[PDB]
C-alpha cells in the first residue's frame, strides 16, 4: 500500500521491484576433509615436518570433538 | 526417533537443540567411520568420492595434496631429501593456520554453526570449483544460491585418531514468497529557500497486499528473475515510517545534504523529476533555462512542455506527462529534520532526555491540569 | 631516566607520550644497531636468531628468502639468468605491496601503533607459526591470546641505509579481575494476543557484586577456563537498562519480530520456557497438545505437567519445575516499544524532537503552572 | 553529442544517466574493437601496450601468463603432458573465481560501478605495480591517491567472442579546497565528585569561514601536506552540536568513562592538561603531589607553577602558562549526560516517546493553557 | 568559529589542523584485461582445461555485456 | 545484582557465566624486520628488480624513520 503519488511529492520514487525468494535444504551430503595426505612416494623426507603437524591438528580438533561428545552422550533412543 | 535429555543438558538455546538432534540424522555410525577410516588410508588425490554399499557418496578432499602431486613427487630425484620436507613444511604450517582460523576458538558454538562452502576455500585446496562439480550442485540457480552464501556445512564428526572431519553439506531450493515484492527507491534532493534537503527513506522495502515491511539485503542477491535471500530479510517497519510510505509526507523525516550531491535529478516513468533550484536545467528543443519557482520545491519535466531537456550537461530526452505540474510548498506537509550521525543522534537525545527530566513534575500531573 | 620536552614537542596525546617515552628503554642504542647492522648481512635464512652475546635475543626475519633458497637457487643451473631475475622481481614487488599496505600512510601515528602478530603475517614470510616457536611464545594460554590478538607489535627503529625495521613484541601474561562474572543472555518471544515481541537486552553483561555493566566482546575469545580480552571490555551502562537487569521490567525496551523466528523456545535449568502459541507444544507422554491462555505470555515446562513434551518437531525430557507457573498479563508491567533500524530511530526521534519544540514555551514554564 | 532516450528507458538513476553517456567517449568503436581483438592475439605477454595509430595507448594485461611463461613452459621438456594440464587447470580455475567475484552478481549495477586498482590487483596477475609503472602513474602524489583509492575504473565493454574486458581508468588530480581546514579533536576525563566524564565530540571536524560541518574519514588519507580524500569527506553537523563547538557547554553532550582510560592527560601548547584526580601528578622540581580541588574538575599545569610534572609515571616539562588556572564547577554549565550504545539508545528513547505519548492531550492543548 | 576557549573548560583541544584535497579527473586510458592466455607453447596439453575455463567465464561475461547493450542501444545522435 | 526472576517472566534467562581476564605485558622481545635477501649464490640475475625494489622501500621508510627520529629529539636525559 505504498502512496506513489505522495512520495514523489518529496522527492520518492521507485526504481525496480522483484520477487522474494528463500532457502529450504531437503537432503544432504557428506564432505570430509582429510587432514593427513599421502606421503608414501616421498620415501619418509617428512617425518619431522608431518610430526609437528600433527601435534598442532590436536590442539584444535581435541575442543571440537569433546563439543560434539557432550551433546550426544544426551541425545537418547524414544523407548 | 531420539529424545533430548533437558535435565541432563540443563540448559540449550533452540538452534543448539535443533543441530543436536539434527546429528543423530546425518551422522554416520560406528561401523561407516571405520569403513571411512580405512578407505581414506588408500587414496591419493586431493580431492575423490568414496562409494560405501548402499549409501550417498562420501566427498573426500586432502587439502595439500596438489602440492604434493604435481609438484614435490615429481622433483624427486632432482632435490635433497632435506629440501623436499622443508617445502612441505612451508604448506603444512599455512595449511594449520587455516585450520586454526576456521575451526579454532573464534568459532563460537561449533555444533550450531554453520560454515559458508566459501569460508571452506583453503580448507578444500584454494578453491571450491571442482568440489561443487563433483557433488553435483549445479543448474540455473548456482550463481545466485553461491554468491548469498546459500551452501553451508555442518560440523558432525571430528576423528582425532585419523585426523579428519565429516561435514553434512547441503544445496537448497528456492521458493518463491507468495505475494511478496521488494521495492529499491530512489530519492531526490529538494530545495526550501537556499536549503536543500533530502527525505530520509530505506533503499529497500517489502510489500504483501497492504503490508509494508522493511527488508535487509546483507545476505541477498539480486538476479534478474528475482532476488535470492539465504536468511530471513524480513523485518517489521515502525508504525511512523509505515504511514510515510502510506501517504502521510508529515511524518517523512528529511536532512540537509553537503555540497557536493549527486541525487539531484531522476529519470520515473518517461519524465525527468529534477532539483532546478541546485543544478542547471534547460530545455534543448527551446534553448530556455527552466527555472524552479522558490514556492515551488521540485521540477517534473515532461514532453508537453519540453520533449528534449539538458539537466547536467545530459540531454535527455523525455516521455508523455505521468507527474502533475509541481505544487506549491504550502500545499506540502514536511517532516521533521533530522541528522543521521551517530554522534549528532546522541547529541540531540540528550538534549531531549533533560527536558523531559526539567518537566517531569508537570507532565505526571497531565490529568490534574487537563480537569481544571 | 628521562624527560619529555612538552614545551619543544607542543601538543601530544596521552598515547604518543607514554609509546615515545618508552622508545627509549626497548631501542637498541647505537652500538647495538651497527652491530645488527653487520650481522644480518652474514646470514641467508629465513629466520634467524642473533645472540648479541649478553643481550636479549633479536630474532631476524627474511620475507623472501624461503622462495630463494627453496626454488631459485636449486634452479640455477636450469633456469636462465633472465628468467631468475623475473621470477624474484615478482616476489619482490608483492611483498613491497604488503610492506605499504602495513607501513604506509594507511598507518596512523607510527610511534603509538601497536601492530598484532597476525597483522605481520605476510612481511614474516607469510606464517608466524615458526617466528611463535623461536621466540618462545608457547603454553595452555596461547590459544587464547593469539586469538584475541593479545601479541602485539611496536615500530621501534627504522633504519633506511640497510633496509630493516626493528619491531618490540611482548607475549602478555594473564590475570583473572576478581569478583568480575560474564553473562552471557538469551532470550525467548512471547505473545500478546497475535503480535510476537521480543525483550531487547544485552547479548553479554558484567556483574561485579551489585555493579552492572555492558560488555564488549570484539576483542574477547571465550575459552573454556574464562574470558580472554586484549582490550577492556567493561564499559558503563545507563541507568535505565540497569533497572531493567535488577528487575524492573518496565524499563526493558521490546521489538516486535519476523514472522520466521529462531527463539520460540529455550531450555533452562532443566524447564523447556517456549512461547506455545507461535509454535506447537505437545504433551508426548499423553499426546496433548499444549494450549497458551491468551491472557498468559510465555509456557514454563516441567516434569510436573509434562514429563517428556515434544516442542517444534523435538522431543525434549525436562525435569522437575524450577521456574513457577506462567502469571497473567496484568501481573506484568511491559517496557515500551521500540525499533532498532537506524532509520526508524531518527525518524521517531524527528517526531519526538518536533514535539517538545512545539511545546517549548509550556514545558520551560513549569514552575508557574505547577504553583497555579 | 549524443541524447538519451529516456522514455525507452523508462527509470535511471543519475548516477545511471551520467555512466551512460560517458559510455559513447569512452568505448572504443566497431573498428578498433577489430583490431585490438586482432592484436590481443598475437601477444605472450602479462602485461603489453598496444598502439593502435593515432589513438590512446591500450594496456593489455593477462592474468595467468607469468605462471605459463616462468613456469610451465620452462618445465615442458621434463613433465607429462597430463601434469601439465594439471597445473594450469588450477591457476585458471582460482583465476575465475576472483573474476566471479569482480564481475558476478555481488556487482549490483555494472555501468556505474566504479572499482578501485587495489580491487583489481588479483586480476591484474596479482600485483598492481607494474599496472601503474606502464600506465605512467607517478609523482609525488601517488602515495596518497592510491591510499584513498583514487585510482578507479569503470566498464566500457565485454567481448564474449574473444573473452575480454575493456576498463576505462584514470589518475585523478588532486585540487585544494580553498579556506576549508580539518581539525582533529581529542579530548580528556575530568571528575565531578567521584565520577569520571568524557565529553562527546566528533574525531574530526571541518570549518570553512564561520562554518562548522561534520568530516567522514572513511576516504581520506592524511598525509603531511594535506588531507587527501577520494570521495565528499564533507557532511552537515547538527545545529545542537555546533552550539557546543561555538562555545556552548551546556550543548556538549558527556558520558561515563570505564574503569581503564587512557586519555587522562594531554599536552597542549606545551601546558599539560590532567584529571589529577584520577591519575596520579607529582611536581617533580618541588617533590610536591599536585592536588585538585573538588570544586574543580581539570588541571591546567604550566611552568609558572610546575617547571617539570610527573603524570602518569611519565616526567614532563612544561613552558608558560597558554591556559588560565582551572575555574570552578559552578562556573561551568554542563552537558546532559548520554550513552552511546545502540541498545542504550533505543532503551532510553522508547522510555522518553512512552512519555510524550502519555502526556498527547496535554501537549496539544498548549495554548489553552498559556492563554489561561 | 571554534570556541577553543571553552572547549578547553570541558577538557576538549584541537592537535592538529589541515587542508582538504579533492579528486577531479581529467583524462582517461584503457586497460584490457585479456582472458584468454597464449598457450601455444603449451602444445595440446592443456585443451580440456581451457575448455572448462571458458565455459565458466560465458557465465559471468555474458550478463555484463547485456547490461552493456542495454544502455547502449538508448543512446541515439543529437542529430 | 541480575533479578532472574523477573527476567524470566518475559523471556530472558542466563544461559553461560564466565570469568573475565585482562592482559599485561611484562617484558619485550625484538623483531627484526630484514628487507633485503641474500641473492649471493643468484649471480647477477637480480641487480635490477633489486635496485628497483629497493628504490620502492624508500618511500615508505623515510616518512617512518622521520617520525621516529622527530619524537626522540624530545628526549632528554633527566639531569
Ligand atoms: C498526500 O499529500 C497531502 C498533502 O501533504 C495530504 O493531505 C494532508 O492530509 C492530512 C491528513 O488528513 C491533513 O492533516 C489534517 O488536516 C485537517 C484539516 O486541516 C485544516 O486546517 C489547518 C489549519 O491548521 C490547515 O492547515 C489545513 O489546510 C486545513 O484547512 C485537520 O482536521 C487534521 O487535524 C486533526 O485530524 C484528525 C481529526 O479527525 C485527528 O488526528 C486530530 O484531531 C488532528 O488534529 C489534520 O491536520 C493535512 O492538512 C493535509 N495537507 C494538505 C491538504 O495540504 C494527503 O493526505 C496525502 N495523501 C494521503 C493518501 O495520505
Ligand atoms: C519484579 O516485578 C514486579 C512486577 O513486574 C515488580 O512489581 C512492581 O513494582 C513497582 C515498583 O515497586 C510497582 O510500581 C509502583 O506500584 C504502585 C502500586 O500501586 C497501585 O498502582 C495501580 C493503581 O491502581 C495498580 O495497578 C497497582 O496494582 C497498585 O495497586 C504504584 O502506586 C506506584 O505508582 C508510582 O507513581 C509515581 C511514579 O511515577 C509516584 O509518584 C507514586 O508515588 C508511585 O510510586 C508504582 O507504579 C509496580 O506496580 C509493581 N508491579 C506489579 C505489582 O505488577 C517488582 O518490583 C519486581 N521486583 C524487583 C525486585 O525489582
Ligand atoms: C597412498 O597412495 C598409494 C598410491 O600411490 C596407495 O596405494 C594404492 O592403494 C589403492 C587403493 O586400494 C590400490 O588399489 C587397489 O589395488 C588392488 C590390486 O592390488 C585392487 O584389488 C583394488 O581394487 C584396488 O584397485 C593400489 O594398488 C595401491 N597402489 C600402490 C602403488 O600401492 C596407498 O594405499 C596410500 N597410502 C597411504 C594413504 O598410507
Ligand atoms: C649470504 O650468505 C652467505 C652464505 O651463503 C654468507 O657467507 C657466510 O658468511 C659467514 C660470515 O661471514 C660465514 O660464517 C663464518 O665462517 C667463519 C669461517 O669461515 C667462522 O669463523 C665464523 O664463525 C662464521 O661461521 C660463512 O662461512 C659464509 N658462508 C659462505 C658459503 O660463504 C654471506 O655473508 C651472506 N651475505 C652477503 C654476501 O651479503
Ligand atoms: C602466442 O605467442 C606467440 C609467440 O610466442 C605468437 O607468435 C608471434 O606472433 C607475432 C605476430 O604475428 C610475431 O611477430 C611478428 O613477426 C614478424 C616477423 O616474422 C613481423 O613482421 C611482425 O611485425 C611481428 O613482429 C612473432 O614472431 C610470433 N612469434 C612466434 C614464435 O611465432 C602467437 O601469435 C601467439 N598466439 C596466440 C595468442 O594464439
Ligand atoms: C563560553 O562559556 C561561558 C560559560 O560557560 C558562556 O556564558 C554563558 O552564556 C549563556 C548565554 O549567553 C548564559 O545563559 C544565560 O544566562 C542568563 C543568566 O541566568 C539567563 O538570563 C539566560 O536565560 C541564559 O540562561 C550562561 O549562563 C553563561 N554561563 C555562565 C556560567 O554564566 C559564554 O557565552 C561562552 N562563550 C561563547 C562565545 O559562547
Ligand atoms: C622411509 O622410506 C624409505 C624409502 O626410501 C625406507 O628407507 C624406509 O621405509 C623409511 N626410512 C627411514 C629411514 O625411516
Ligand atoms: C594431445 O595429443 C596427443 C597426441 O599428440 C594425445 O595424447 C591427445 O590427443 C592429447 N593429449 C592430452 C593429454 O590432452
Ligand atoms: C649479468 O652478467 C652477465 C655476464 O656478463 C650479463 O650478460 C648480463 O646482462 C648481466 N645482467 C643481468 C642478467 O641483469
Amino acid at each position: 500500500q505504498i502512496h506513489w503519488g505522495n512520495l514523489s511529492k518529496i522527492g520518492v520514487v521507485g526504481i525496480g521491484s522483484a520477487s522474494y525468494k528463500v532457502m529450504t535444504r531437503s537432503s544432504h551430503q557428506s564432505l570430509v576433509i582429510k587432514l593427513m595426505p599421502n606421503i608414501t612416494l616421498l620415501n619418509n623426507c617428512t617425518r619431522v615436518e608431518i610430526a609437528e603437524y600433527r601435534r598442532l591438528l590436536r590442539t584444535v580438533l581435541e575442543p571440537i570433538r569433546d563439543a560434539l561428545n557432550a551433546m550426544t552422550q544426551n541425545i537418547r533412543p524414544v523407548q | 526417533g531420539v529424545v533430548l535429555a533437558g535435565a541432563a543438558l540443563g540448559v540449550a538455546t533452540a538452534a543448539q537443540i535443533t543441530a543436536g538432534i539434527a546429528l543423530h540424522q546425518s551422522m554416520l555410525n560406528s561401523q561407516a567411520i571405520d569403513n571411512l577410516r580405512a578407505s581414506l588410508e588408500t587414496t591419493n588425490q586431493a580431492i575423490e568420492a568414496i562409494r560405501q554399499a548402499g549409501q550417498g557418496m562420501i566427498l573426500a578432499v586432502q587439502g595439500v595434496q596438489d602440492y604434493i602431486n604435481n609438484e614435490l613427487i615429481p622433483s624427486m630425484n632432482q632435490l635433497s631429501c632435506d629440501l623436499i620436507g622443508q617445502k612441505l613444511g612451508l604448506k603444512l604450517l599455512r595449511y594449520y593456520t587455516e585450520i586454526l582460523s576456521l575451526f579454532g576458538p573464534s568459532l563460537r558454538d561449533p555444533i550450531s554453526a554453520e560454515i559458508s562452502i566459501q569460508a571452506l576455500s583453503y580448507a578444500l585446496g584454494g578453491d571450491i570449483n571442482k568440489v561443487l562439480e563433483k557433488l553435483g550442485y549445479s543448474g540455473g540457480d548456482l550463481l545466485g544460491i553461491l554468491e548469498s552464501r546459500g551452501i553451508k556445512a555442518r560440523i558432525t564428526h571430528v576423528d582425532t585418531e585419523s585426523y579428519f572431519i565429516v561435514l553434512s553439506i547441503a544445496y537448497p531450493t528456492l521458493s518463491e514468497i507468495k505475494g511478496v515484492i521488494v521495492h529499491r527507491l530512489e530519492g531526490v534532493s529538494y530545495n526550501i529557500g537556499s536549503q536543500e534537503w533530502y527525505t530520509t527513506v530505506p533503499k529497500y522495502v517489502a510489500t504483501q497486499g497492504y503490508l509494508i515491511s522493511n527488508f535487509d539485503e546483507s545476505s541477498c542477491t539480486f538476479m534478474p528473475e528475482g532476488t535470492v535471500c539465504s536468511q530471513n530479510a524480513l523485518y517489521p517497519m515502525s508504525p511512523l515510517l509505515q504511514e510515510c510510505l502510506r501517504g502521510s509526507t508529515k511524518s517523512c523525516a528529511r536532512t540537509l545534504v553537503s555540497g557536493s550531491f549527486g541525487n539531484r535529478f531522476i529519470l520515473s516513468q518517461g519524465n525527468l523529476i529534477a532539483n532546478c533550484a541546485s543544478i542547471l536545467c534547460k530545455c534543448y528543443t527551446t534553448g530556455t533555462i527552466i527555472n524552479q519557482d522558490p514556492d515551488k520545491i521540485l521540477t517534473y519535466i515532461a514532453a508537453d512542455h519540453c520533449p528534449v531537456v539538458e539537466v547536467n550537461g545530459v540531454t535527455i530526452q523525455v516521455g508523455s506527462r505521468r507527474y502533475p505540474d509541481a505544487v506549491y510548498l504550502h500545499r506540502i506537509d514536511l517532516g521533521p529534520p533530522i541528522s543521521l550521525g551517530r554522534l549528532d543522534v546522541g547529541t540531540n537525545l540528550g538534549n531531549a532526555i533533560a527536558k523531559l527530566e526539567d518537566a517531569k513534575e508537570l507532565l505526571e500531573s497531565s490529568d490534574q491540569i487537563l480537569r481544571s
